[PDB]
């Protein structure tokens, strides 16, 4: 006889992916935090004297 | 002196089931409410003073 | 069958692949045909029904090795479950960001940063591996 | 005469991290010497080489304190 | 190991409430602090 | 109808262990190689490289030129 | 003497599971509160 | 000075640290190299069905396990004290400077021939000029000559502090009452960037340290500047 | 080391009475006599305000906060020089 | 030099330890002070196992100098078996305070 | 220790013995496994043969499982054993644990 | 009812009356230094004194009087005590380290000497020595004490232990007195530091065991102790060997070689 | 009949129990102050305040996690425990005075969160070096309230470890030798051997910090001719030895876990164990100079120090070989206390090796003071310790209380730790290596990318955390009691059923001598 796990097992983990996955990608760039990333490759150098 | 512990011995052992630290009477009952007392009293009074140094006085 | 727990001290069954025969018999009390199938056992084996034998069997023991050795889907609740959590710590870390932290200094405004990497660059910080050494000087661009 | 000195140098008696007695041995060195030289009748200029060095090692805020205490007659050494 | 069945069983719903209770008595007291941070940093 | 051939029985789960332990092994080895080839060789011939030809001197006056000493304008 | 099995041999009750949750919440989240408290009131001084 | 996202040390700027990047190299990959032993001897240990409960004779293995770590621990301890040593040599330094500690700031004092001294200040942020780093700029740097042998004397006149410059691979402890050495050498010109290396109270994180390293010639006009 | 004495038969009661009274007593005395005896109060030295003596980094919590707990007005200078 | 006064054991030990004292004189272990010797262990000769109550736990350090103890409640009845070395033990129940 | 052919002999002598009780069948059996082994034919037929003079027919049925499940992922081992057992099977009654559906979860 | 020997202790208050009145010692010392005031540290001394004395006076009530100390508890009791002086060894230890760093190399600040410049010591062969003579001499009065309390001798226990109190009283008027004769004082830099607390902890071991040793002393005319069991007296003995021994070791390293 | 049981208890098994409660406790305030450091690093810039208030808040985290959760967790709560039930005896050999070590508890931190609330708190580091932590750095009641607290915990521990001493000495069954007792056992023997010798010397040295600031003593001051160092080698003599004490108990509850969740009669190498423990509990008194490589110590004095200390890995090796060795063959049951374990096996060793980098003085020139050794003591402490309590917490809870966790909830709690205390601990060695000081609250704006993942790790953990609390409610609120559990002929302490009664081996188990 079906456990929890055969019953709800396949959706918390596709729910629980789901979740995490947005919720994470939202944090990190749609907040305004700054990650601070290598200027190697993506900064053009600016005068500053 | 005399050798006294037989009666002391007969005291404790006797089946009225005290515990040791209440065991030999009125007086153990009196000492005992006293320390405790003074502990309880004194740790409130502590707690009052930590209260008090928590605060500046300017 | 049933199991109680006063009877700690007891020698008790178990199902175990490396414990094969446990210390007593699943079921120890037997019905009226149990016990005629209990004699019925004394003689050969040959004259049991396949019925017969699977009911032996249940008396002894439990479940099955197949049957205790089963995998389960418990792999799947354990992963979302974990995946659902860390997405609800993102919540928090999203409310931090919003209530309380403020601004960031103005050190990371772009412009700052253009002008910091350059100064970096005419500093020769890490010329050799980590930093300058990865800007063309002869083409005055970032080494591809 | 004799001079033309960079900085102090190593010295085999002080060859560890901590160099705190190299500062005031020559400190003391130099007020010795320099307390025999104004005595006898003599010149200081002998005592220099110590001044250098302890000039050299010694942060101005010990040779500070300790120069106010020989004044004050509560430096602790012997001089 | 084997256990009994649980005597007061504790249902789905009754857990998302334990659950839902024991996170905000974490998160309410830190939350109302830090959210009045600026409050305490200059008064 | 055809019997099947008696199969290796015992000490099954140590010639696993001696197996792989002896795997574990060559994998350490090329490992090894390739440590001391993408990082360590790698950081020693990019100083050697960097200073083979490095002139300090023209390295201060681009840095004085680019403005960026106190004690050197 | 004194009760003894599972749920006896604690100091707290688990009676009703109501209750103990309010226990355990009370006990586990004033400490955790106690170094935000502790934080408020250091920065409310000076 | 570190830059974003960095994951080793600092480029070397002298032959010591030069020296310590290699032997870094050296001990991380036998730090690698047994981390994933473990792991993967973990995963082996997981991944079967066959069984052996019975008791398992130790006095054998036990060589192995105790010899090859040993083995190890040489390979290490020999390059990790010829480098112990080589920073301990005998140099003949052409200059020495002290440094004092304090709440919260340094001060430098070059005594060999005037009486030279000076504070030495964080930058604060809002008053960083354009393309200066912030926490890690100072007033006054520690100008000194490049390719020079340097001694560098260290205090403190009030609490510990501790001198730090990563990319030389100096850190010296300062403690009052005591006048620590470390020697200094580097190989180039620039400036090298350190900060405070032992908890000394409400601006600890606010009291950096930056080497200036020049030209002798631009070195002696600087100093009888700062008269 | 064997002392200088023998019994050892047996270590006793007796035995280290004898002891008790025969050699430890008999010490306690004699140092008792050399005590009183090199005592006298020598004279106390110059006062100097060595900045490594009469330390006050906080004033004690008796008195004054000035005075060490046994503070003997004879032999004990103040960070200002003996008392009156 | 000598003479009494201090009283001695036989006097005034009182309680367990006067309990204990005594019943080492008649060389009874009544509190398990000491360590029982194994008999051979077999069937016929079963490792005797005092217990004031029907069960007992045993420990079997079934080879000397196994640093793995086995332990089991032995059950008044018949004789049980370690069950790693099969050694025999058998309970004899009750008494010690008469 | 022993060879190979001494170690299976005490084993086969183990269970041969007429009298042989239940407590050391179990014992016997769960002592075997502990091994880094399958146990040999001749091995389980012994056992067998002792389930038989005890009049446990489960536990003969318990035995072939274990024999099975000491293979691990070698597939091969346990269709050799019960091939090599089949006469003693045929002999004994013994119905193995496939013929039974105790192999099904 | 049990058939092993070991005490099973009736439930008992004095273990937290004793830590509340840790709480109030350490609150009062803190009240003290900072805050002007005597009252929780007098508080917590004197629950402190409360609690010491009726467990003490309980453990005396479970052995003499109720007889739970068979063979296995004093053994027991035996190694409890010499771990106690164990801790109480290496607590010492750290003043000694503390003497031996700042003696064998003495700052600038001392003059680079030691004693330091304006350190005028003790004459060692004086009050020191006497002390000296005096605890060795305690040493051996309470050996005959226990060799009397093993051969049956009521009044040479007595008297022994009595000599042996009387020794550590006068111990303890000779160090009181050096205190208040000594013209340096603990804020006389490092020298000062390390002789008044090395010196006065150990003035408080003495006074400890002077205090253990009346316990014995008392509980001994009550005819408490037996002949054969009386560890008790033993554990104050060790105690005092102890206190001798940490005594020695100063006398030799700050009277003596720091002088 | 309340205050009887649990004021007054002469229990070991009801005082294990106000431990494990305590202890639970503390692990809160931990985690919130943790929390604390992390949202002041989580970006670049000022939170909370400057440095004082920052490092009030790391100075009591340390002391929080290790003296009132890790040390009361492991040694009162598990010790207390499992170590009378797994020799046999009836109780602890001074069943009152272990209850006065409980009750010093209570009021030690009452001092540790006195101290934060009066003046500025102690803002010194848990190491509390002079002359920052002086009566002039830090005047005021902060740091005196400091020493007192550790003088009390000091006091609750030494006396803990003479019971412990003493019990498992003196109360085994007369026929079990020393080499018949469980690894878990000899575990706590050793920690509190080590507690007997390394507390009394660091009582030593903050009664000198005491007098120094309050009764005009000198140890520490240069002025009256004392040494700042003094100090440091008073408290590391003390400290290193404190750390071999808080993963001791650790390795003792992983080899149990690991012997039980294999399926195994047996640790492998038991003697090889042993000797390892007591290897370790020796060479961990004379290697603590390592605490102090840039203070300006003798080139000697720095090579000594460095390959005393690395010989450390040799017996730590054979423990981790014979855990490997342990699981070989075996039946593994994945139990969420089996999770534990094995990440405590990987993890430790991780903060084990970079240990080993860090004795290497000449790198440790640029190491110290970083947070290279932050990432090395929090994979052994937050990864290694906690790991291990854990571990040992879901393995015996049915046990203590006689019901069982959800074991999906369990191993569901395990994941998340697991990839917050990574996440949290690994970015920190990049921080380290390119030079990121200590008890720093904001620094230099290269460094942003790796704080700011490491404070994101941080929340994570507390979800798993605020999961645990629910997972414990939740087994209390079902009510599942244990039946049957297996391999009680080779543990002992289950032997007496879930939970044991009140008075346990009131006849001793029988064991001939033969
Ligand atoms: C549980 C606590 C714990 C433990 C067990 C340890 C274990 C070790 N620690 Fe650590 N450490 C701390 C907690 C701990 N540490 C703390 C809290 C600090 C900071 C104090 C502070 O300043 O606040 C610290 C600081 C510290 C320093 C000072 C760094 C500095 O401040 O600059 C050093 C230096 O040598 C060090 C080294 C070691 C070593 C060599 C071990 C060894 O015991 C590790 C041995 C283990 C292994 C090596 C892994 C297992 C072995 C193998 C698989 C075999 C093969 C291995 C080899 C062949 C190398 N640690
Ligand atoms: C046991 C020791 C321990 C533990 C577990 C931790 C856990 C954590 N610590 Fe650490 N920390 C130290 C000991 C520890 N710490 C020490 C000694 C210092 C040095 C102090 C100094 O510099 O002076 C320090 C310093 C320190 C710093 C450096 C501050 C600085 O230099 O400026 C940081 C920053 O990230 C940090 C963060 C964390 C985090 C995020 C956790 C998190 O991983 C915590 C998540 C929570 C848990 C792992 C714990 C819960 C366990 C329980 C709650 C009990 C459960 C109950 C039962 C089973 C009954 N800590
Ligand atoms: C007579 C010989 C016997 C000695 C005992 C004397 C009685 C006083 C009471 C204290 C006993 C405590 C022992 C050690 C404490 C530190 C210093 C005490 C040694 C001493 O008595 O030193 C005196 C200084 O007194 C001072 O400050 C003392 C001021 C008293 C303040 C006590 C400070 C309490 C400190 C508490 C620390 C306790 C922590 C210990 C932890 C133990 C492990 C937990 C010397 O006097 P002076 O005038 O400077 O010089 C003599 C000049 N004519
Ligand atoms: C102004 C004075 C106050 C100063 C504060 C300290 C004060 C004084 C403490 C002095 C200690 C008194 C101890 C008295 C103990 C009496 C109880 C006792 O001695 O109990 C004995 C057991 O020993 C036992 O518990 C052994 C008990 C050992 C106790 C050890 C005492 C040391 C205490 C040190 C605490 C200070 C900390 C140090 C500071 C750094 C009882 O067994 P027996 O003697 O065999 O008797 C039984 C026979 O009769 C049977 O025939
Ligand atoms: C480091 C561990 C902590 C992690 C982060 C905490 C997670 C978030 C928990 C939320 O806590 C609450 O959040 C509020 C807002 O979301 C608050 O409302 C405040 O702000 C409001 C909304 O603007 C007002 O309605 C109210 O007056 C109120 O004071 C505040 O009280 C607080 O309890
Ligand atoms: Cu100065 Cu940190
Ligand atoms: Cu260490
Ligand atoms: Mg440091
Ligand atoms: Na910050
Ligand atoms: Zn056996």
């Amino acid at each position: 006889a079906p456990d929890f796990h055969d019953k709800y097992g396949n959706a918390v983990l596709a729910s629980g992916a789901t979740f995490c996955v947005a919720v994470w990608v939202y944090m990190a760039t749609q907040i305004g935090i700054e990650w601070n990333p290598s200027p190697v490759g993506r900064v053009t150098p600016k005068e500053w004297r | 002196f005399e050798n006294r512990v037989a009666e002391k011995q007969k005291l404790f052992q006797e089946d009225n089931g005290l515990p040791v630290h209440l065991k030999g009477g009125a007086t153990d009952n009196i000492l005992y409410r006293v320390t405790m007392t003074l502990c309880l009293g004194g740790t409130l009074y502590s707690l009052y003073c930590l209260g008090w140094a928590s605060f500046p006085h300017k | 069958s049933v199991v109680k727990s006063e009877d700690y001290a007891l020698p008790s069954y178990v199902d175990r692949r490396d414990y094969p025969l446990p210390d007593v018999a699943h079921v120890k009390n037997l019905s009226a045909s149990q016990k005629a199938l209990k004699e019925k056992e004394k003689a050969s084996w040959s004259s049991l029904s396949i019925d017969e034998k699977v009911e032996l069997y249940r008396l002894k023991f439990k479940e099955s090795f197949a049957e205790m050795n089963r995998s389960t889907n418990e792999w799947k609740t354990v992963v979302g479950a974990a995946m659902f959590f860390i997405g609800f710590t993102a919540l928090l870390l999203i409310w931090e960001k919003h209530y309380v932290y403020g601004p960031i200094p103005h050190t990371f405004e772009e412009e700052w940063v253009a002008k910091q990497t350059k100064r970096m660059l005419d500093m020769k910080v890490a010329p050799i591996q980590g930093f300058s050494a990865k800007w063309d000087y002869d083409k005055n661009e970032w080494k591809k | 005469k004799i001079k033309n000195y960079q900085t102090a140098p190593f010295d085999s008696r002080f060859p560890n991290q901590n160099q705190t007695r190299n500062c005031w041995q020559n400190y003391l060195d130099f007020h010795r010497c320099e307390k025999a030289m104004t005595a006898k009748g003599g010149d200081v200029s002998v005592c220099e080489w110590y001044r250098r060095v302890y000039k050299s090692l010694c942060p101005i805020s010990w040779v500070s304190t300790w120069d106010d205490r020989r004044a004050e007659g509560t430096f602790p050494g012997k001089i | 190991i084997t256990a009994k069945p649980a005597k007061t069983p504790t249902s789905p719903k009754e857990q998302a409430i334990g659950l839902s209770v024991t996170f905000l008595s974490f998160l309410l007291p830190a939350g109302w602090v830090l959210y009045h941070l600026d409050n305490y940093k200059k008064s | 109808s055809t019997a099947l051939a008696k199969p290796q029985m015992r000490g099954l789960l140590a010639r696993r262990l001696r197996f792989h332990i002896v795997g574990a092994f060559m994998v350490s080895l090329g490992f090894a190689t390739f440590y001391k080839f993408a990082v360590a060789e790698k950081r020693k011939k990019a100083y050697a490289d960097f200073y083979r030809n490095y002139d300090s001197m023209k390295d201060f006056e681009e840095m004085r030129k680019a403005g960026i000493f106190q004690s050197a304008k | 003497h004194y009760e003894e099995g599972p749920g006896k041999n604690i100091p707290f009750s688990v009676e009703n599971k109501w209750r103990l949750l309010a226990m355990m919440t009370l006990f586990f989240g004033s400490g955790f509160a106690a170094p935000f408290f502790i934080v408020r009131h250091q920065l409310l001084k000076k | 000075m570190a830059y974003p996202m960095q994951l080793g040390f600092q480029d070397a700027t002298s032959p010591i640290m030069e020296e310590l990047l290699h032997f870094h190299d050296h001990t991380l990959m036998i730090v690698f190299l047994i981390s994933s032993l473990v792991l993967y001897i973990i995963s082996l240990m997981l991944t079967t069905k066959l069984t052996h409960t019975s008791t398992m004779d130790a006095q054998e293995v036990e060589t192995i396990w105790t010899i090859l770590p040993a083995i190890i621990l040489i390979l290490i301890a020999l390059p990790s004290l010829r480098i112990l040593y080589m920073m301990d040599e005998i140099n003949n330094p052409s200059l020495t400077v002290k440094t004092m500690g304090h709440q919260w700031y340094w001060s430098y004092e070059y005594t060999d021939y005037e009486d030279l001294s000076f504070d030495s200040y964080m930058i604060p942020t809002s008053e960083l000029k354009p393309g200066e780093l912030r926490l890690l700029e100072v007033d006054n740097r520690v100008v000194l000559p490049m390719e020079m042998t340097i001694r560098m004397l260290v205090s403190s006149e009030d609490v510990l502090h501790s001198w730090a410059v990563p990319s030389l691979g100096l850190k010296t402890d300062a403690i009052p009452g005591r006048l620590n050495q470390t020697t200094l050498m580097s190989s180039r010109p620039g400036l090298y960037y350190g900060q405070c290396s032992e908890i000394c109270g409400s601006n600890h994180s606010f009291m950096p340290i930056v080497l200036e390293l020049v030209p002798l010639k631009y070195f002696e006009k600087w100093s009888a500047s700062m008269l | 080391a064997s002392a200088a004495k023998g019994d050892h038969g047996g270590t006793g009661a007796r035995t280290w009475r004898f002891l008790t009274f025969g050699l430890a007593l008999p010490s306690v005395a004699l140092c008792t006599l050399n005590s009183w005896l090199h005592s006298g109060h020598r004279e106390r030295p110059a006062f100097i305000p060595y900045h490594h003596l009469r330390i006050r980094t906080k004033p004690f919590s008796w008195g004054d906060g000035n005075h060490t707990f046994f503070h003997n007005p004879r032999v004990n200078p103040l960070p200002t020089g003996y008392e009156k | 030099a000598s003479g009494g006064g201090v009283p001695t054991d036989e006097e005034q030990a009182t309680g367990l330890e006067r309990e204990v004292m005594l019943a080492a004189r008649k060389g009874q272990d009544p509190y398990n002070i000491l360590a029982p010797k194994a008999t051979s262990g077999t069937k016929e000769d079963p490792n005797l196992v005092p217990s004031i109550t029907n069960k007992r736990i045993v420990g079997c350090i079934c080879e000397e100098d196994n640093s793995t103890v086995i332990w089991f409640w032995l059950h008044k009845g018949e004789a049980q078996r370690c069950p790693s070395c099969g050694t025999h033990y058998k309970l004899v129940p009750h008494q010690l305070a008469h | 220790h022993e060879t190979d052919e001494e170690f299976d002999a005490r084993w086969v002598t183990y269970f041969n013995k007429p009298d042989i009780d239940a407590w050391e069948l179990r014992k016997g059996m769960n002592t075997l496994v502990g091994y880094d082994l399958v146990p040999e034919p001749k091995i389980i037929d012994a056992a067998l043969r002792a389930c038989r003079r005890l009049n446990d027919f489960a536990s003969a049925v318990r035995i072939l499982e274990v024999v099975k499940d000491k293979a691990g992922p070698h597939k091969e081992i346990y269709p050799y054993v019960i091939q090599e057992l089949r006469p003693t099977l045929n002999e004994l009654g013994i119905s193995t644990p496939e013929e039974l559906g105790l192999d099904k979860v | 009812h049990q058939t092993h020997a070991y005490h099973m202790v009736n439930p008992s208050p004095w273990p937290l009356t004793g830590a509340l009145s840790a709480l109030l010692m350490t609150s009062g010392l803190t009240m003290w230094f900072h805050f002007n005031s005597m009252t929780l540290l007098m508080i917590g001394l004197t629950t402190n004194m409360l609690t010491m004395y009726q467990w003490w006076r309980d453990v005396i009530r479970e052995s003499t009087f109720q007889g739970h100390h068979t063979p296995a508890v004093q053994k027991g009791l035996r190694y409890g005590m010499i771990l106690f002086i164990i801790s109480e060894v290496l607590f010492f230890t750290g003043f000694f380290w503390a003497f031996y760093h700042s003696s064998l190399a003495p700052t600038p600040e001392l003059g680079g000497c030691w004693p330091p410049t304006g350190i005028h010591p003790l004459n060692p062969l004086e009050v020191p020595l006497l002390n000296t003579s005096v605890l060795l001499a305690s040493g051996v009065s309470i050996t005959w004490a226990h060799h009397s309390l093993m051969e049956g001798d009521r009044k040479h226990m007595l008297q022994a232990l009595f000599i042996t109190i009387t020794l550590g009283v006068y111990f303890t008027l000779l160090q009181a007195s050096e205190y208040y004769e000594a013209p340096f004082t603990i804020s006389d830099g490092v020298y000062g530091s390390t002789f008044f607390v090395a010196t006065g902890f150990h003035g408080l071991h003495v006074i400890i065991g002077s205090t253990f040793l009346i316990v014995c002393f008392f509980r001994q005319l009550k005819f408490h102790f037996t002949s054969n069991h009386h560890f008790g007296f033993e554990a104050a003995a060790w105690y005092w060997h102890f206190v001798d021994v940490v005594w020695l070791f100063l006398y030799v390293s700050i009277y003596w070689w720091g002088s | 009949m309340f205050i009887n049981r649990w004021l007054f208890s002469t229990n070991h098994k009801d005082i294990g129990t106000l431990y494990l409660l305590f202890g639970a406790w503390a692990g809160m305030v931990g985690t919130a102050l943790s929390l604390l450091i992390r949202a002041e690093l989580g970006q670049p810039g000022t939170l909370l305040g400057d440095d004082q208030i920052y490092n009030v808040v790391v100075t009591a985290h340390a002391f929080v996690m290790i003296f009132f959760m890790v040390m009361p967790i492991m040694i009162g709560g598990f010790g207390n425990w499992l170590v009378p039930l797994m020799i046999g005896a009836p109780d602890m050999a001074f069943p009152r005075m272990n209850n006065m070590s409980f009750w010093l508890l209570p009021p030690s931190f009452l001092l540790l969160l006195a101290s934060s609330m009066v003046e500025a708190g102690a803002g010194t580091g848990w190491t509390v070096y002079p002359p920052l932590a002086g009566n002039l750095a830090h005047a005021g009641a902060s740091v005196d309230l400091t020493i007192f607290s550790l003088h009390l915990a000091g006091v609750s521990s030494i006396l803990g470890a003479i019971n412990f001493i003493t019990t498992i000495i003196n109360m085994k069954p007369p026929a079990m030798s020393q080499y018949q007792t469980p690894l878990f056992v000899w575990s706590v023997m050793i920690t509190a051997v080590l507690l007997l010798l390394s507390l009394p010397v660091l009582a030593a040295g903050i009664t000198m910090l005491l007098t120094d600031r309050n009764l005009n003593t000198t140890f520490f001051d240069p002025a009256g001719g004392g040494d700042p160092i003094l100090y440091q080698h008073l408290f590391w003599f003390f400290g290193h030895p404190e750390v071999y004490i808080l993963i001791l108990p650790g390795f003792g509850m992983i080899s149990h876990i690991v012997t039980y969740y294999s399926g195994k009669k047996e640790p492998f190498g038991y003697m090889g164990m042993v000797w390892a423990m007591m290897s370790i509990g020796f060479l961990g008194f004379i290697v603590w100079a390592h605490h102090m490589f840039t203070v300006g110590m003798d080139v000697d004095t720095r090579a000594y120090f460095t390959s005393a200390t690395m010989i450390i890995a040799i017996p730590t090796g054979v423990k981790v070989f014979s855990w490997l060795a342990t699981l070989h063959g075996g039946n593994i049951k994945w139990s969420p206390a089996m999770m534990w374990a094995l990440g405590f096996i990987f993890l430790f060793t991780v903060g084990g090796l970079t240990g080993i980098v860090l004795a290497n003085s000449s790198l440790d020139i640029v190491l110290h003071d970083t947070y290279y050794v932050v990432a090395h003591f929090h994979y052994v402490l937050s990864m290694g310790a906690v790991f291990a309590i854990m571990g040992g917490f879901v393995h015996w809870f049915p046990l203590f209380s006689g019901y069982t966790l959800n074991d999906t909830w369990a191993k569901i709690h395990f994941a998340i730790m697991f990839v917050g205390v990574n996440m949290t601990f690994f970015p920190q060695h990049f921080l380290g290596l390119s030079g990121m000081p200590r008890r720093y609250s904001d620094y230099p704006d290269a460094y942003t990318m790796w704080n700011t993942i490491s404070s994101m790790g941080s929340f994570i953990s507390l979800t798993a955390v605020m999961l645990m609390v629910f997972i414990i409610w939740e087994a209390f609120a079902s009510k599942r009691e244990v039946l049957t559990v297996d391999l009680t002929t080779t543990n002992l302490e289950w032997l007496n059923g879930c939970p044991p009664p009140y008075h346990t081996f009131e006849e001793p188990t029988y064991v001939n001598l033969k």
